[PDB]
RNA sequence: AGCAGUACAUGCUAAGACUUCACCAGUCAAAGCGAACUAUCCAAU
RNA sequence: CCGAGCCUGGUGAUAGCUGGUUGUCCAAGAUAGAAUCUUAGUUCAACUUUAAAUUUGCCCACAGAACCCUCUAAAUCCCCUU
RNA sequence: GAAAUUGAAACCUGGCGCAAUAGAUAUAGUACCGCAAGGGAAAGAUGAAAAAUUAUAACCAAGCAUAAUAUAGCAAGGACUAACCCCUAUACCUUCUGCAUAAUGAAUUAACUAGAAAUAACUUUGCAAGGAGAGCCAAAGCUAAGACCCCCGAAACCAGACGA
């Protein structure tokens, strides 16, 4: 009586648009850059790259009620951090080729 | 230059072909197999 | 449908088409049936190529 | 072949036994020097290259 | 539950004893093992087993010449317990093209390029 | 199945298999998803839509469809403004 | 019997190992021409002759990658120096 | 009902033994001649020429030529002396 | 846990993926269109 | 030996589970999982054979994989070089 | 599991059938068994001449006889001058986890006694955008061949007889 869910894409590899980060039943890892979030909180890939994943400091929605409350309550000074993954664009977006000599 | 002439010239040498010289080409029968 | 020579066709099919793949093909020659198995499709390059010579 | 010389070979068998009697005392001499002193003349080594 | 052991590099770390002990040189570290299996593969694990076949040693008292290079010796490190580690020594220098069919691995580690089967003078 | 029909000594194609599956030329057998018909009130658009689809059975099944028809049901068609037409070719497929 | 001497002496642990006894032609034939090489001695020529051009080969190879990483630390130094003021400063330095 | 079973002074030498053999191996480890860094790429080349050999004999398998004399030696059988 | 709240574009379509795993089933989803712009057969129709 | 006679035929009846299964040689070759009126059986899995096509496989450097209090160590995943 | 429709050949006197445990059960539906229906065997071997019988040599399974036996042990093996003495060796099969000195099976000899598919695929020919001696298949196919699926062993049930 288990199931599977964690990392698919591990720190370096190479993903293709659409593709599973990750699964998980709360934030272990959020979003960063062009990382998409389903509704079941699974991360999948925004673009074509290498993912990376980081500490970053974290800052709430203004109104996410629940979290604002939590970091008014912090002592100042102090920051919370939480880890991030990202993907980082292996490709341009396109390029400029002749197509006539009028 | 003499592929199909020079087989010809080969079968002269050799004894007469009979039912007695005759086998089917390599490949062309698996051997049956004897649960024995 | 070979006749006379195989041997002679195998080197001048592999002259012709070595340039083509950058290595030797690998073939088979059946001089029982004067057939010359190639590896790989070149059937239309091989059909200009024996025209050509005026087959 | 050391067998056979044994039951055939009784006085070349003797000096056998007698030769390694003496490598025997040269070891036991040796061990009690320091190595100072010279090896022992049945303890020289031939050596191969 | 058994695993795969992993040493401390201190293990690893020579010391000033051990030098005089064996007789090597931390200056000018050799550069190719001798490297003999006296151990079965046999009652050990599967990983084990593995790295033996793959260093080519899969028959016992058979020197093989490895690289002393950190990526060969991790290999070694997972069998250190089933293999001899001895330095190959060059008393004569590499083998030149006119000595490959003349040597020969001594006991002692060293590779000779001459081997004449001969005594030596007096 | 049977291999050896009682009247003809010929082999019989399982008729269950042709009333849910298509083959196509290829050697690809097609099908509807189990459940696309029923309880759609209780299923997400999403869950809908994929069970909508007309998809692919693998390698395993294929051979074991392929094992309960007959070679008519293999051959080469030619109907006339058939749906599936362009699908009996397979296209750039190196394996 | 003896194998620990004979390390000792340099000698192999085994007498049926390298040397005379061993490698040494068996037989020659009675006017004095030599016989032909015994297949163990060609087998143990051709192993050993192996074994060392595999030294000489893993040798080289350390070698050459030893010179190769030499010359690309070098390289990097020229690097560093090859942008060192490619314009002359200009503003606020007299 | 496991008997009990004692270590001989010859199976405490013969475990010392192993011990010593070890404990060099550790030594000769300790001395890396080259790093991580520089032994990078060092085989690549030998490495990489050692696959595409695989990769040649992998590629070239393909069924054995034919020959006529092969197929009209078994005439041979019924030979005999005239 | 064998539900409830509360919305009614839980519209259409479509790259690429995940999955208790074997199958069946199940899950996520860019772009685009249009909006908003904040189990099987059986039985009834 | 009649808790329902005997004989022939249906009948080489069905199930269940044992037992048996006949010359030689060479090559490869031992896995330990899921569903089921299913656990004395089976079919998809695990391993395994032959042929074929092609290109990486194994070992594994750093970096990297969560908060919630981790027994927290022994380890894992990923992974160039070799 | 059809049909419409289609539409061929066919000259008894032969056999890569058995040869006494085979081939019919068959020397015979007899002997024998059963009240009855019914069940149901076994076996023979000269030669041209037996109006040639002292003729037709013998040699071969198990079993015996010729010819019992001498410390000790799966009965052998290594051997040995020497049979034995010495040394080595826990019958086999099946099954129980890959473990039979514990459970199964076997007096012995002879005879009998058990893997039967060809759709796909592969291999080897033929021809080839076609193949095939109507039908079928075909985006290199198609035709032909080769090669794959054991033996013995319930209760019961049904039909019709036989029997107080
Ligand atoms: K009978
Ligand atoms: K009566
Ligand atoms: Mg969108
Ligand atoms: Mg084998
Ligand atoms: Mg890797
Ligand atoms: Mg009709
Ligand atoms: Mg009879
Ligand atoms: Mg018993
Ligand atoms: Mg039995
Ligand atoms: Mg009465």
């Amino acid at each position: 009586s288990g199931r599977r869910q964690g990392i698919k894409k591990m720190e370096g590899h190479y993903v293709h648009a659409g593709n599973i980060i990750a699964t998980q039943r709360h934030f272990r890892w959020h979003p960063g850059a062009h990382v998409g979030v389903g509704k079941n909180k699974c991360l999948y890939a925004l673009e074509e790259g290498i993912v990376r994943y980081t500490k970053e400091v974290y800052v709430p929605h203004p109104r996410n009620t629940e979290a604002v409350d939590l970091i008014t309550r912090l002592p100042k000074g102090a920051v919370l951090y939480k880890t991030f993954v990202h993907v980082v664009p292996a490709k341009p977006e396109g390029t400029f080729k002749l197509v006539a000599m009028l | 230059q003499g592929g199909g002439a020079r087989a010809l010239d080969l079968l002269r040498g050799l004894p007469r072909v009979s039912l007695a010289n005759l086998k089917p080409n390599p490949g062309s029968k698996k051997p049956e197999r004897r649960p024995r | 449908k070979v006749e006379g020579d195989i041997w002679a066709l195998q080197k001048d099919v592999e002259d012709f088409l070595s340039p083509l793949l950058g290595k030797t093909p690998v073939t088979q020659v059946n001089e029982v049936t004067g057939t010359l198995r190639i590896k790989g499709y070149f059937d239309q390059e091989l059909k200009a190529w024996l025209l050509e010579k005026g087959f | 072949v050391l067998a056979d010389l044994a039951i055939y070979e009784p006085k070349t068998f003797k000096s056998l036994a007698a030769l390694a009697s003496r490598r025997r005392h040269e070891g036991f001499a040796a061990a009690l020097g320091d190595g100072k002193e010279p090896e022992g003349i049945f303890s020289r080594v031939v050596q191969y290259h | 539950k058994f695993t795969r052991s992993r040493i401390p590099e201190k293990v690893f770390q020579a010391s000033p004893e051990d030098h005089e002990k064996y007789g090597g040189d931390p200056q000018n570290p050799h550069k190719l093992h001798i490297v003999t299996r006296i151990k079965s593969t046999r009652r050990r694990p599967y990983w084990e087993k593995d790295i033996i076949k793959m260093l080519g040693l899969e028959k016992a008292h058979t020197p093989q010449v490895h690289k002393n290079i950190p990526s060969v010796n991790a290999k070694l490190k997972v069998v250190k317990h089933l293999i001899r580690i001895k330095p190959l020594k060059l008393p004569q220098g590499l083998p030149a093209e006119e000595n490959m069919s003349n040597t020969c691995l001594k006991s002692t580690g060293e590779l000779v390029v001459q081997w004449h089967l001969k005594p030596v003078e007096q | 199945l049977t291999y050896f029909s009682a009247r003809k000594g010929k082999r019989k194609t399982v008729k269950a298999v042709i009333d849910r599956f298509l083959r196509l030329h290829c050697g690809l057998w097609v099908r509807r998803k189990a459940g696309y018909k029923k309880k759609l009130w209780k299923k997400t658009p999403a869950r809908k839509k994929r069970l909508r689809e007309f998809v692919f059975c693998n390698k395993t099944q294929s051979k074991l469809l392929d094992k309960m028809t007959t070679s008519f049901w293999k051959r080469r068609n030619w109907y006339v403004d058939d749906p599936y037409q362009k699908y009996h070719d397979r296209t750039n497929l190196k394996v | 019997a003896g194998g620990q001497w004979r390390l000792q002496q340099g000698l192999a642990a085994n007498p049926s190992g390298y040397g005379p006894l061993t490698e040494l032609p068996d037989w020659s034939y009675a006017d004095g021409r030599p016989a032909p090489p015994m297949k163990g001695q060609l087998r143990r020529k051709a192993e050993r002759e192996t074994f060392a051009r595999r030294v000489v080969l893993l040798s080289q190879e350390m070698d050459a990658g030893l010179q190769a990483w030499q010359l690309r630390q070098q390289k990097l130094q020229e690097e560093q120096r090859k942008q060192e003021n490619a314009l002359k400063p200009k503003g606020a330095s007299l | 009902h496991r008997r009990p079973r004692f270590v001989s002074l010859r199976a405490k030498q013969n475990m010392i033994r192993r011990l010593e053999i070890e404990a060099e191996n550790h030594y000769w480890l300790s001395m890396p001649y080259m790093t991580r860094e520089q032994e990078r790429g060092h085989a690549a080349v030998r490495r990489r020429e050692a696959f595409e050999a695989i990769k040649a004999a992998a590629t070239s398998k393909f069924p054995p030529h034919r020959f006529i004399a092969d197929q009209l030696d078994h005439l041979n059988v019924t030979k005999k002396w005239s």
